[PDB]
């Protein structure tokens, strides 16, 4: 019936031009974050999986601003992930720049729109040096 | 009363940054954020748009099929 | 249906050219009668006269 | 096309019949002129004896 | 009725069969002149009220007479899409002070025939 038919147009358009373009996104993205990383011995290969611990972030902060960060946390639980993530962030909003539904778990729980959002919003608004 | 909308320029089109930075600004204004296809048709060419089309274009389809059936 | 219009439309149009033929001839036949009219009506004054 | 084909069939059925009217009509019109042709010879000959 | 069953039968013979032969020549005839100019370029029409609705083949019959570069047509095949490119058409045709009358993008679209020849009669008026 006409359910069925808007369900397979859904799952069929939808999802198929979202991951085309978040993939793309994704590719060049990682290519930028990894140009960027090159200065310290540092190379991420999975933007989503990479990100979750913060410390990737802290230092891509570090090298983008050139000024020193806070020193992350010592842990491997998921609360010290939170805190390195939080970091970043907060040192992001510190920055003047305005960041729209962030939080901490949304990062470490590897939501891919909001992490391909903060990479965005870092690349667009965020001065360098 | 004698001018042709066509040929001027669109009204929005009036009115230092890292080269690199332009570029990956400027790639995300693609639809699919990477430049299109040359040889490719655009969406409105596909058959697969779910609109219907103008009824010209139905008996002339109408006609292929029957002709295929013989 | 399509081929029953058309045949049926060659049979109107041949009906209409059959009678076409008899409105000509009713009209050329109202112009024969009327000079009749007139020249008996003439003639008959004559009569009276003589 | 079966609407149009109906309201076809309408239009040949009465105009069949308004030709057999002026057929009928047709038909009396010629033993008419002869009557009247009659009328030309009683008053030409009238008119003599007169 | 009998003299209004004549009268419809008047005007249903004579009117309706001396402007339909007088259309069909005009149709055969223009569809050569059209053919003519448009074999310059690999394009042909062979009903002159059917190819002539997309509005494409109109674009290039101007092109190809005028001269010069008109904007390429609007990228589609809906019925909005056929109307914007008859429309070019008609708005270039406004250039050259050409005067039209009763002409629409949607009388070219629905097919009225016309209004088509005598779009046609006027280019040719024009452009000879």
């Amino acid at each position: 019936n006409d359910n069925s038919s808007a369900r397979l147009f859904e799952r069929s358009r939808i999802k198929a031009l979202a991951d085309e373009r978040e993939v793309v996104q994704k590719k060049t993205f990682t290519k930028w974050v990894n140009s960027h990383l090159a200065r310290v011995s540092c190379r991420i290969t999975d933007l989503y999986k990479d990100l979750r611990d913060g410390r990737m972030l802290i230092k891509l902060l570090e090298v983008l601003s050139g000024e020193m960060l806070p020193k992350p946390t010592k842990g491997k639980m998921r609360i010290h992930c939170l805190e390195n993530v939080d970091k970043a962030l907060q040192f992001l909003k510190e920055q003047r720049v305005h960041l729209e539904n962030m939080g901490s778990h949304d990062i470490v729980d590897g939501n891919h729109r909001l992490v391909l959002g903060l990479i965005w919003t870092i690349i667009l608004r965020f001065q360098i040096q | 009363p004698d001018s042709n909308i066509y040929k001027k320029p669109p009204i929005y089109k009036q009115r230092s940054k890292h080269l690199i930075e332009d570029l990956i600004i400027e790639s995300s204004k693609f639809p699919a954020a990477q430049p299109p296809d040359p040889n490719q048709p655009a969406k409105i060419e596909t058959d697969y748009w779910p609109c219907p089309p103008s009824l010209a274009v139905v008996e002339t389809e109408w006609r292929k099929r029957k002709a295929s059936r013989r | 249906s399509e081929g029953q219009v058309r045949q049926l439309e060659e049979q109107l149009r041949i009906m209409d050219q059959t009678l076409k033929a008899l409105m000509a001839a009713e009209d050329k036949y109202s112009q024969k009668e009327d000079k009749y009219e007139e020249e008996i009506k003439v003639l008959s004054d004559k009569l009276k006269e003589a | 096309a079966e609407s149009r084909c109906r309201e076809m069939d309408e239009q040949i059925r009465l105009m069949d019949q308004n030709l057999k009217c002026l057929s009928a009509a047709e038909e009396k019109y010629s033993q008419k002129e002869d009557k009247y042709e009659e009328e030309i010879k009683i008053l030409t000959d009238k008119l003599k004896e007169a």
